[PDB]
């Protein structure tokens, strides 16, 4: 699928949550 | 650290790296295309001539790579 910008962020977003959380 | 160097990830300036290639705004990003060669995004309506929707396709080439 064409990728836009939003799509790209909330990924950044979702992987940036994980962390702040400590991984789990 | 920031993610962009060019705007320090300031989201009141315009950046042509981090969001729109074409004009630099930030604004809809759910219809700025990403090229999946160079990966730059690009508004629908900033290219020439302008798409009225996001592609049904699964790939897409802004106008510098194609
Ligand atoms: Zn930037
Ligand atoms: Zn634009
Ligand atoms: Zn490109
Ligand atoms: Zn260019």
């Amino acid at each position: 699928g064409v990728r836009t910008l939003l799509s790209v962020q909330r990924e950044k977003m979702a992987r940036l949550r994980y962390m702040l959380l400590g991984g789990v | 650290g920031p993610s962009c160097k060019h705007c320090k990830d300031d989201v009141n300036r315009l950046c042509r790296v981090c969001a729109c290639h074409l004009c630099g705004g930030r604004q809809d990003p759910d219809k700025q295309l990403m090229c999946d060669e160079c990966d730059m995004a690009f508004h629908i309506y900033c290219l020439d001539p302008p798409l009225s929707s996001v592609p049904s396709e699964d790939e897409w080439y802004c106008p510098e790579c194609r």
